[PDB]
């Protein structure tokens, strides 16, 4: 059978992908699927950033 | 002539109000320039990275 | 004078206007033109493989 190494493969393609979608925004988090909360925190950040302006 | 005193301060107080309606901060201004120049910069970087994929 | 002013919006508008109907992002095309680029490649070699059957 393949040995794992498709495994690596496959995940290690998914994880240079990942690491792109950070490095572009800026950010640890760009999806809610990178961090969920420091999302909706970020959000409510937005609000009181904008807000206060 | 006293009217025009009180007409002047009145004007006055009206420019001053455009000015901090419309008039930006053009350092705080300068500023997000830099950073969202900089995210362009890493978006094209790593498009190019997300090729080899 | 004031005419001009209302010509020239009218003109930096139509401009865009043309860029957004006619000129393409660069960058999602070379993504195109990778995928596509890639598949060729695949083409000729499982032609090649396919002459062996």
């Amino acid at each position: 059978a393949a040995i794992n190494s498709h495994r690596v493969l496959k995940f290690q393609n998914e994880e240079v992908s990942k690491n792109m979608e950070k490095l572009s925004s800026g950010m640890r988090i760009n999806r809610a699927g990178d961090d969920a909360s420091g999302l909706a925190v970020s959000e409510k950040m937005r609000t009181q950033v904008n807000g206060l302006r | 002539e006293h009217a025009a005193k009180g007409l002047m301060n009145a004007y006055e107080n009206t420019q001053a109000s455009e000015s901090r309606i419309r008039d930006a901060d053009m350092a705080e201004e300068t500023v997000a320039f830099t950073k969202n120049q900089i995210l362009v910069q890493s978006g094209t970087a790593m498009l190019a990275q997300a090729n080899v994929r």
